[PDB]
């Protein structure tokens, strides 16, 4: 089990 | 050309070492960055899946409608128009600078302009019309089954609850838009997870309880309609199977992604979660006509 | 003849005679 | 009865359901 | 007078069985593609003839399984076929307002010989039968039934005191006499020497598909589309039994005890006669069973249907 | 942070030097590099696009077909059940190691698994047989729209044509198949595309010239059903305007597809057209059903 | 001696007349396969005459060779009261055509009615029918003088195109199960009435291939 | 213009 996460400029999925 | 003979030897383990901003150095091996490509791959595998099927829904939305000027029609059609749309921002974003190893590796800012920048908050602005048109539907469904009891005392308190989880999901999305273009407007490195973890898990969870509240009361309504004989398959059994479908299949999706391994890109299966918590409403219309005609004519 | 009882009797009569079950 | 009563809480709902057009 | 009724005089010995009646199939084969208009008996038990919707009339032969011939047709929408008891001339109409006497000889199918056409009626001719070797009796749509000739080719007498369709005819085997049917219910004898009619019975206000004498010759039973079967005597007009989709087709057994018939909907029945009662319900054909004739000496028994199908029973007596 | 201090600098122009089966210095830029995992992930994208499409056609077909056993519905559900089972062998050949940057930039064969080579195989079986359903449904569609005409001479000579067109394009299909097979099974660097061609512009021809006659055919058909009265839109025009969505929109996909720049994983367009031609009959029989209904209920 | 007998003796001339015939039966049967029968009902004294012989006793097989296609026209005539025993024959045929004379305003009701028996019988369930109105120009002419009550429930006198189509319309809801209904307004000059039925013989074969390969 | 390439490895499309 992990936190989701985005990247720098990655938007909203 | 000295490692050509060799029979055993691993050529994913050797050394790419470029310019980057940490130093000339910066040595990687080449199974990093082909788990890098995998999982931008494997987001452009599930954004193809999320835009063609809500494409073929739309098409099929469009021609197989009795009714059209419909509001349930109106907000679906918002819906996959705004999926659709929404992947194709986001085919933009991953054949972009910012996905691009060139700034993947490489952290230079100068890759980067205002255009992408003006395109991610376009791309958030979005996503929160698509949260925002998903919850509308889900709590015109609510509305829509709870009216016509004669006891309102658990109806009128589910529906406040089921509009109190809508709002607080798509204010939610909407402050983690903001905050997002604003830390993004800021730093062009920069990033924040705890409002996207927050605004996601009350996603899932308004999926799951109002999923709840229509599998109980389509079970009370097909009892209910047990009393007056209406033994055959109908409309009421394609919608307990619709909703029962996005009660179970999105729901494990979402644990899913929650719970296999980082860094291999299938983070994104919450999209294909909302995907189909999206199509659990127009393809039990779809089977509901169908059924409908068909039982008519047989 | 008037009568529709010699015609019911000569139904059966008919019917009765030169009979066999062997099955 | 309940009969009648759930029988109009069950048309409501069918027609609610018809007019906003999942049906 | 109407007070005697056959099942109270056939209370002194009711049925000894009325179930598994034994019933034996011969042939369950058939080269035909259409419906079986009409099949009969030739005089002597050796050969059955049938007709379909197709252009061929077949004789089939009743102690084997195969085809003696197949006689074709001027027209294709035959209702009705006829062996004469000499057993060397045949006629087919229906549809086509003429009457077709071919010859059968050489044992082949060409149908060389179209002896005589007949162009009398302006109406479909439902039943045909033949008299003798000469004659030949036709019932038309218009009220006539026309008795031509071989030689002469000529009509005799116009029977025409009916009103509405007839149907269907009835010859007993031994006077020289005949009985039609028609939609404005009538079941006349006549004794086809004199135009006027012998006899008449009660109307019902239906139509009446099916006429067969009783094998001794003094008694005549009428079957109905609702189902009604009407069991006459010859003479002193009374009413005997009532046996009441409706019936298509009637034919008694060589004893006369027990009556095979043929229901729109529920297929091929046997009724016993004395007691009234149903014994031994035949549902081995696929299709709409269309008719049913037993054998004039008795041993086999032949069914037709619409499923393009001969069914030839041979019991051990029934 | 040197150069992430210099405000101007182009990170797309630095060289990666990195090692090779070709020689030790092999340097490259990251334009290059880029472009490689633009190609594979405009793949991923399209056959995304193309599993996405075909599984919820299926879905859509299970539940909103009238009558099933119908041959053009099991043509229908064999060609959509391979594309989208030929779209997951695709998958896993984008996410393995013929296709990774180890591989496409290092020759090295010991990476190249016989699992995959069975894998490739697998692949090229399901195209054949994806071909074969496809040329079936076609051929189908002018065998039943050319019945009923009374001069059977340019009815059959078409027919016959299309005929072998579509046997040509399914050997072809085969031969590239066989081809590219045993020689992938002997060398692992090696392919053959020439005959690949020549059965991709039989494809793409067959599908041109049978819309061509079903267009032409349906608007005689409307022309001669015109004059019998019955001046409404009904399930013929529904058929003219997907024979001519299948004559014009797969055509012109085709066309993009050989005249887009080459090197830009543009070129699995063929699959995108390949996915309408199959799709117009699904799309048209639901369309048919859900207008005729209409027209003959409502 | 009435059993089976398969050892019987004369066998040969058995198996050598039984395959004749049976050669015979099965080339006629494919001979009648390929053709296409047209029924041509009407009633009597209708005009079934003039559109018969513009297109080129009891029932007349008028067969005719259009191209590899072999036509069949059965002329109906003789009418009778119980023509429902002996029309299952026509199971197999591909259509009804069906003939109006406009004029007679009794003989349009009885064909009203037998238009509706003969549309919802059992037997014609799967065929199409097409419709003809014999007396366009008798219809013309006297729509002007003495309207029918029986006729317009509800219908001005204005032309004859106006209640014309009120009939093309009652004629038109009368099929239950929407079955192809073709319908012509004919005239003894009427030059275009065999591509009508040419036409309607093929968009009738189309409409009866394309709902058994499954694409409608 | 380019005719449609196979990479060495690479499938039918
Ligand atoms: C009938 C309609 C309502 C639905 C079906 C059509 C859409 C699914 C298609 C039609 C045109 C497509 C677009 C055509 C071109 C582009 C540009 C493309 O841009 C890039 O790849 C840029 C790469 C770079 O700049 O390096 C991204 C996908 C997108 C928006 C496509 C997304 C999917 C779209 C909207
Ligand atoms: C009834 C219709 C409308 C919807 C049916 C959809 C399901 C059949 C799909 C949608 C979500 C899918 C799942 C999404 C993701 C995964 C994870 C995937 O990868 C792993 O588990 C990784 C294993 C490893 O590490 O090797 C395996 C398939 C699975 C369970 C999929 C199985 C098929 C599922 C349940
Ligand atoms: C129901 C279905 C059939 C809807 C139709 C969808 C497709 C027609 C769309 C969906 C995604 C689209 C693709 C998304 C992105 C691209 C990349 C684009 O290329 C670039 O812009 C990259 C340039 C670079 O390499 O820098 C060319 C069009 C293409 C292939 C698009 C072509 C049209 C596609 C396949
Ligand atoms: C909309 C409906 C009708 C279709 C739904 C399809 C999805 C549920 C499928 C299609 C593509 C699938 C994905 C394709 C590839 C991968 C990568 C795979 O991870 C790997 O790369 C392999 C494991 C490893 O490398 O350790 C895990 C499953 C996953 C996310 C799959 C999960 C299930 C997905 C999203
Ligand atoms: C009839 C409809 C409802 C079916 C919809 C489900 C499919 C669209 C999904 C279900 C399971 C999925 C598969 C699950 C796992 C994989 C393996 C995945 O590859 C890997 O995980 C890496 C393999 C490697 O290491 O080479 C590629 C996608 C694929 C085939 C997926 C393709 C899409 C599939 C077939
Ligand atoms: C069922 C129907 C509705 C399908 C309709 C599909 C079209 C809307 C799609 C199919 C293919 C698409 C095209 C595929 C690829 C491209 C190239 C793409 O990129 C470029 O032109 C490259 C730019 C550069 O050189 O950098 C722009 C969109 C375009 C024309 C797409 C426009 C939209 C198209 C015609
Ligand atoms: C080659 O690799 C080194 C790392 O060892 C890197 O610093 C350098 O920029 C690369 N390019 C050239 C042209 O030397
Ligand atoms: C990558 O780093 C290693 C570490 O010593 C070095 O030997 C090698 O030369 C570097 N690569 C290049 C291309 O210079």
């Amino acid at each position: 089990w992990h936190w989701l996460q985005l990247k720098p400029g990655q938007p909203m999925y | 050309s000295n490692l050509f003979y060799d029979p055993t030897y691993n050529p994913g383990q050797s050394t790419i070492n470029y310019t980057s901003i940490y130093g000339n150095g910066s040595t990687i091996t080449f199974d990093e960055l082909q788990g890098l490509v995998n999982s931008t791959v494997t987001q452009a595998i599930m954004f193809g899946v999320r835009c063609g099927a809500a494409a073929l829904t739309l098409i099929v939305m469009w021609m197989t409608s009795r009714s059209r000027k419909t509001p349930i029609f109106i907000i679906n059609q918002v819906s996959l128009f705004l999926i659709i749309l929404h992947s194709a921002l986001y085919f933009k974003y991953l054949l972009s600078n910012y996905s691009s190893v060139t700034y993947a590796l490489t952290g230079f800012p100068q890759f980067i302009s205002r255009g992408d920048v003006h395109v991610y908050g376009a791309t958030n602005i979005i996503q929160v019309l698509l949260v925002a048109s998903i919850e509308t539907s889900l709590v015109f469904q609510i509305k829509v089954i709870f009216t016509g009891d004669n006891f309102k005392r658990i109806g009128l308190m589910l529906t406040s609850i089921s509009f109190t989880l809508g709002i607080a999901t798509v204010t939610m999305y909407f402050v983690s838009a903001v905050k997002g273009m604003i830390v993004t407007y800021n730093d062009v490195s920069a990033t924040q997870d705890k409002y996207f973890n927050a605004s996601t898990i009350l996603l899932a969870s308004s999926i799951n309880f109002m999923s709840f509240v229509l599998v109980v009361k389509l079970i009370l309504a097909i009892r209910s309609r047990r009393f007056l004989g209406l033994k055959q398959f109908d409309s009421f059994h394609i919608l307990l199977i619709m909703s029962c479908q996005s009660l179970l299949v999105p729901s494990i999706i979402f644990i899913l992604a929650y719970s296999l391994k980082p860094n291999q890109g299938t983070d994104v299966l919450t999209t294909v979660a909302t995907l189909l918590a999206v199509l659990s409403l127009p393809l039990s219309s779809m089977w509901a006509t169908a059924a409908n005609n068909a039982s008519k004519t047989n | 003849r008037i009568t529709a009882s010699n015609a019911c009797l000569t139904i059966i009569n008919y019917t009765s005679n030169t009979k066999d079950y062997t099955l | 009865a309940k009969f009648i009563l759930s029988a109009v809480t069950d048309l409501i709902i069918q027609q609610n359901l018809k007019k906003i057009g999942i049906i | 007078i109407q007070d005697a009724s056959l099942f109270q005089m056939a209370n002194k010995v009711t049925s000894l069985t009325k179930n598994k009646i034994n019933l034996k199939p011969n042939i369950v084969l058939k080269g035909h593609n259409n419906k079986i208009s009409d099949f009969r008996w030739s005089r002597d038990s050796k050969r059955i003839l049938s007709a379909s919707q197709d252009g061929f009339m077949l004789i089939w032969d009743s102690a084997s399984g195969l085809k003696q011939n197949a006689i074709p047709l001027d027209s294709q929408w035959v209702l009705s076929c006829a062996i004469s008891p000499s057993s060397t001339l045949v006629a087919s109409a229906g549809l086509n307002n003429n009457c077709t006497i071919y010859r059968v000889s050489k044992e082949n199918r060409v149908a060389q010989n179209v002896a005589s056409i007949f162009k009398g009626h302006t109406c479909y001719i439902s039943d045909i039968e033949f008299t003798d070797n000469a004659h030949i009796l036709t019932a038309s749509g218009d009220m006539t039934c026309a008795l031509w000739d071989i030689p002469k080719a000529k009509r005799v007498r116009e029977y025409s005191d009916h009103l509405g369709d007839v149907l269907a005819l009835a010859i007993p085997e031994e006077s020289n006499t005949f009985a039609s049917c028609g939609s404005d219910g009538y079941t006349y004898i006549w004794d086809s020497r004199s135009p006027s009619a012998v006899q008449s019975f009660y109307v019902n206000d239906s139509d009446i598909n099916a006429l067969r004498f009783f094998k001794d010759g003094m008694s005549i039973v009428a079957g109905s589309d609702n189902g009604a079967i009407n069991m006459y005597d010859l003479r002193s007009d009374c009413s005997i039994a009532t046996f009441s989709q409706g019936v298509v087709s009637l034919d008694f057994s060589a004893s006369g005890r027990l009556m095979y018939s043929c229901y729109t909907d529920i297929g091929c029945v046997v009724w016993d006669v004395l007691k009234g009662e149903i014994v031994g319900k035949l549902e081995g054909h696929g299709g709409r069973v269309t008719g049913v004739r037993s054998s004039p000496d008795g041993l086999a028994v032949c069914t037709g249907s619409w499923d393009s199908t001969m069914k030839i029973w041979s019991p051990g007596y029934q």
